RNA sequence: AGGGGAUCGAAGACGAUCAGAUACCGUCGUAGUCUUAACCAUAAACUAUGCCGAUUAGGGAUCGGACGGCGUUUAUUUUUGACCCGUUCGGCACCUUACGAUAAAUCAAAAUGUUUGGGCUCCUGGGGGAGUAUGGUCGCAAGGCUGAAACUUAAAGAAAUUG
């Protein structure tokens, strides 16, 4: 049986595609099979922004932000609970979640 | 390519009315096209039709009016003797008070009632009823 | 501390069928409850007296869905016969000129029915 | 006019009221179905649906409507809360029953249920929100009336009614039209000339 | 297995009525 | 029908759908019966006259019972210029 | 036991003899819901069991053992029908089983083998059906010969007045309960077909739902 | 067979782990990985779905070309280009639906097939023995293509349901 339409691959219209490197066990996948995700962090955590801030001689200074692209592969992606086991029915929808913007 | 341009009219005719439409179109007409119409029109099977005169080949529309349940052709045109004839009979239609079974003859086409009647036969092209 | 089925089922059809003669006081509830009732135990019936006189704590301000009992439910069709005196669709009495708003498009469509005569002010539509 | 006289025209008075309630606006989406009885699309915006096809199919419905033996075997349905009361109005005014929220599903199907009905027709403020309605007279051969906008599923709709279908006063007033048209062609009116007594406000929607 | 009850049944009527010696 | 000396033999005449000829057969829920009333010449509704039509499960299905109502009830002239053909 | 209410509105109106015959509901195909009507329009109605086989279910504890019967009822003139159910006791399925045939009765249409000498005997034309891999074909047949079929079809067709055909079968037989709803599914469509002598306009009549008045 | 040889790393040597560890983990490391001139012809070489043609239902996105239109932007500025609305031809795909199809999972084809015929090529006949023995042919070799029999067995296998 087929257990996905699109074979999990997401990879229609051509023969051949450059594989990468996991970003957890060193391990070589199709482009299109690994899962990115894109992280847009601080240099330092919430709590230690205050002692930067008014340590600084630039009277107001806005720490940088750092960039990130990180992709595994699945076996390693569903170990460090990136994603998860989804019902049959659930499966099949691609929208992704929606971020909490009240957090109670 | 197209191969049978007389199956392409009877597989059309029979998709739109099993569909419940009304009226059908056929992009190539030919004069064999036009003498199967004429042995369906006269037993009520179908309504009128038009053939409008593009400078290629001209198309025709079909009227329908139901009564129709399956038109089809053979696609060997087979070689029957006069005394066989009643082994087709026996295949292909449902039963043996109606239903008609259309060959080619020497003297035109007919369905085989009328080919018994004038004592002919020849090939075989195809059936509706 | 959760009441079952039973006392919030008995405690339902009490308020319906006897809503003045019991009030906000859980003593005077109690010997309501006992005289227009059958109840085989003395702990069974304090606790649908207990339920019953917090209802209507609550009943007091507002009314709530799942009850409804005849000085509510009188009340509710004499407010549905309410209507204005001017309609809402009228405008002739709205607006400071009779004549209302709308587009090109539908005008076309009153001179195709033949009611030309409206008076109506068009305003072109367009974005893109 | 094989079979209706000229008396059954829309009229200016009977018009002036249906572009005044927004009647004559629909969405974007645009079925094939409710191609027919569209007039123009506006430039940068929504179809325009054809009033004088919305008073003709409104009439048509009316006419099934009298034909049913005793009043009571007509069913009008609502679940929106912008067609509640004008669906409880329309049944206290001429002979019928209204169920107004949820729907219960088994209604026409279970004859143990507490709201088993057995209807002649069926009348539907929305084809999309009572699908369960709708799918459930498929079963025991009720034709259904609804009213539609310029999108809406057609499965097992007899008779369309094109309206606006959504908005607060659209809703109101359709439903009061087709009420006045049951009344003439029976004997309590009298009359196609003399005005009915009853307010078109009547048939709205309060907050509370 | 729903052999008992065919000895007494008089209820219903079987494909292959057993015949009895 | 059917015939053996000029009898009917058939235990019934089944119906046809009046939008495509179809027979409607027993046991098809969901074919459904149109009757309108015939009103005279001051509007009122005469009793006891109206016009039946008949349509199928299979047409109701696809949704074009909404059309063929059209195209009949304008063919007898119960309705103007609603129905046309492109 | 004792007399029966009627829960309808049809079932109502049966009861006052206010209808003519159960082809007057086949007519404009009105369901029917209450086994009381069939048995008042159609006595001597045969009923015979076809056979009876054990499900199973597993569980922690071990097994849950239920009991299927399959019956099919007819008259030998022209109506017939069949049922399934299931229960934990063989004796209730069986009395269950015999309701539901009831109320499936439907009516066979019966034609002519060439000419016609009254009393149709056969098939009109030649029509088969599927249910689930399995496909029965029914085709008419001169006058004389019998039903050609295996025992489970011969008796479906003995009981639905049928008197002479030939069958072909296709597919996994062996499953009993599909063969016989593949074959009730053959003969339900015999009205289905339009002959040519069925070309001629009928007439529409109002349903007797609708012009009648029940009682309170 | 020459050139090149940074990085990784079959074989190999050690360190730990373990009852044992010729392995998983760690430190090294030869052929190989790259290039020029010649051989090899196999992959889950996959959409496990051959090629040409006709017909059958609704929807919104997107890549390439053409045609129509109200404006905004902008340049030695107009016409063009960027964005917006609609029509159409040709593509990689997707969502809903079942009148239809299938054992089912599911499919706009896997539909128009017991109411069975538009044209053409290749392949399969219960499970093992077996893609093995032998003959022939191609290759420097590793191997590729073609391809049995004796004997043995009542079940292997597919889709889904409850534990
Ligand atoms: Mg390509
Ligand atoms: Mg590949
Ligand atoms: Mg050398
Ligand atoms: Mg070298
Ligand atoms: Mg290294
Ligand atoms: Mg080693
Ligand atoms: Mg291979
Ligand atoms: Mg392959
Ligand atoms: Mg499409
Ligand atoms: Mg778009
Ligand atoms: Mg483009
Ligand atoms: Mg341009
Ligand atoms: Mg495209
Ligand atoms: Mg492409
Ligand atoms: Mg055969
Ligand atoms: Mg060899
Ligand atoms: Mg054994
Ligand atoms: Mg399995
Ligand atoms: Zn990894």
């Amino acid at each position: 049986v087929k257990k996905r339409k699109n074979n999990g691959r997401n990879k229609k219209g051509r023969g051949h595609v450059k594989p990468i490197r996991c970003s957890n066990c060193a391990r070589c996948t199709p482009k299109d099979k690994a899962i990115k995700r894109f992280t847009i962090r601080n240099m330092v955590e919430s709590a230690a922004i205050r002692d930067i801030s008014d340590a600084s001689v630039f009277a107001e200074y806005t720490v940088p932000k750092m960039y990130l692209k990180l992709q595994y592969c699945v076996s390693c992606a569903i170990h460090g609970k990136i994603v998860r086991v989804r019902s049959r029915e659930g499966r099949r929808n691609r929208a992704p979640p929606p971020r909490v913007r009240y957090n109670k | 390519v197209r191969t049978s341009v007389l199956h392409d009219a009877l597989n059309s005719i029979n998709n739109a009315e099993k569909m419940g439409k009304r009226q059908v179109m056929i992009r190539p007409s030919s004069k064999v096209i036009v003498k199967f119409l004429q042995v369906m029109q006269r037993h009520g099977y179908i309504g009128e039709f038009e053939e409008v005169d593009n400078h290629r080949s001209g198309k025709i529309v079909v009227q329908l009016n139901g009564r129709l349940n399956k038109c089809g052709v053979i696609s060997p045109r087979y070689n029957v003797r006069l005394a066989e004839l009643e082994k087709w009979v026996t295949k292909l239609l449902p039963a043996r008070q109606f239903g008609y079974v259309i060959l080619t003859t020497s003297a035109g086409i007919m369905d085989h009632e009328e080919a018994r009647r004038k004592h002919v036969a020849g090939k075989i092209i195809g059936f509706f009823y | 501390r959760v009441r079952t089925k039973t006392v919030k089922k008995s405690a339902k059809v009490i308020i319906e069928k006897y809503y003045p003669r019991l009030t906000l006081d859980f003593e005077t509830n109690k010997r309501v409850c006992d005289e227009i009732a059958v109840i085989s135990s003395k702990r069974l019936r304090n606790k649908i007296a207990g339920y019953t006189t917090h209802l209507m704590k609550r009943i007091q301000r507002g009314p709530v869905r799942g009850i409804s009992f005849k000085l509510q439910e009188e009340e509710r069709e004499r407010k549905d016969q309410y209507v204005p005196e001017v309609s809402a669709l009228d405008f002739h009495q709205n607006s400071e000129t009779g004549m209302l708003d709308i587009d090109q498009e539908t005008k076309d469509l009153l001179k195709h029915l033949g009611f030309d005569s409206i008076p109506v002010n068009v305003i072109p539509v367009t974005q893109s | 006019p094989a079979n209706l006289p000229s008396i059954f025209n829309p009229t200016s008075a009977d018009i002036e009221q249906l572009l005044a309630a927004q009647c004559h606006i629909g969405s974007k989406n645009l079925n094939v179905h409710m191609q027919p009885y569209v007039w123009k699309t506006r430039a940068d915006g929504v179809n325009i649906i054809n009033l004088g096809k919305t008073w003709e199919k409104l009439v048509l419905a009316a006419r099934i409507i009298v034909a049913i033996d005793n009043p009571s075997d007509v069913c009008v349905i609502s679940s929106r809360p912008f067609g509640q009361r004008a669906v409880l109005k329309f049944a206290a005014h001429t002979g019928a029953q209204a169920i107004a929220g949820r729907f219960t599903p088994g209604s026409f199907t279970n004859y143990i249920t507490r709201s088993f009905k057995e209807p002649r027709l069926i009348v539907v403020t929305d084809p999309r929100t009572d699908a369960q309605a709708i799918k459930e007279a498929s079963y025991v051969n009720i034709p259904v009336i609804a009213l539609c906008d310029t999108d809406s599923p057609l499965e097992y709709v007899d008779v369309a009614i094109p309206t606006n279908n959504k908005g607060r006063h659209s809703v109101g007033l359709i439903w009061w039209m087709l009420a006045r048209e049951v009344l003439r062609l029976r004997g309590t009116i009298y009359n196609r000339e003399t005005p009915w007594d009853v307010m078109p406000d009547l048939y709205f929607y309060r907050d509370p | 297995e729903g052999e008992a009850e065919l000895k007494d049944e008089q209820a219903a009527e079987e494909i292959a009525q057993t015949e009895k010696k | 029908m059917e015939n053996d000396r000029g009898e009917i033999v058939d235990l019934y005449v089944p119906r046809k759908c009046s939008a495509t000829g179809r027979i409607i057969k027993a046991k098809d829920h969901g074919s459904c019966q149109i009757t309108i009333a015939k009103v005279d010449e001051n509007g009122r509704a005469i009793q006891g006259e109206n016009i039946i039509y008949a349509f199928s499960g299979f047409v109701r299905a696809m949704g074009e019972s909404d059309d063929a109502l059209n195209r009949l009830a304008q063919r007898d002239g119960l309705l103007k210029n609603v129905w046309s053909a492109q | 036991e004792k007399e029966w209410q009627p829960v309808t509105k049809l079932g109502r109106l049966v009861k006052a003899g206010k209808i003519k015959s159960m082809e007057e509901i086949y007519l404009h195909s009105l369901p029917i819901k209450e086994y009381q009507i069939v048995d008042y329009f159609l006595p001597k109605l045969k009923d015979e069991v076809m056979k009876i086989k054990p499900v199973q279910k597993q569980t922690r504890a071990g097994q849950r053992t239920r009991f299927k019967a399959i019956v099919l009822i007819g008259d030998s003139d022209g109506h017939v029908g069949l049922g399934i159910k299931t229960s934990k006791e063989v004796a209730t399925a069986i009395r269950a089983a015999i309701i539901i045939a009831k109320l499936s009765v439907i009516p066979v249409r019966r034609g002519y083998w060439g000419a016609n000498l009254g009393r149709p005997h056969s098939l009109p034309v030649k029509q088969s059906g599927k249910c689930g891999s399995v496909t029965v074909r029914l085709i008419p047949a001169p006058r004389g010969t019998s039903l050609v079929a295996s025992p489970a079809v011969k008796r479906l067709l003995q009981l639905a007045g049928i008197e002479d055909a030939y069958t072909s079968s296709s597919g996994s037989t062996k499953t009993l309960e599909n063969t016989l709803k593949a074959t009730f599914a053959a003969v339900a469509n015999t009205y289905g077909f339009l002959t040519p002598n069925l070309w001629k306009e009928t007439k529409l009549i109002r349903s007797p739902l609708e012009e009648y008045a029940d009682t309170l």
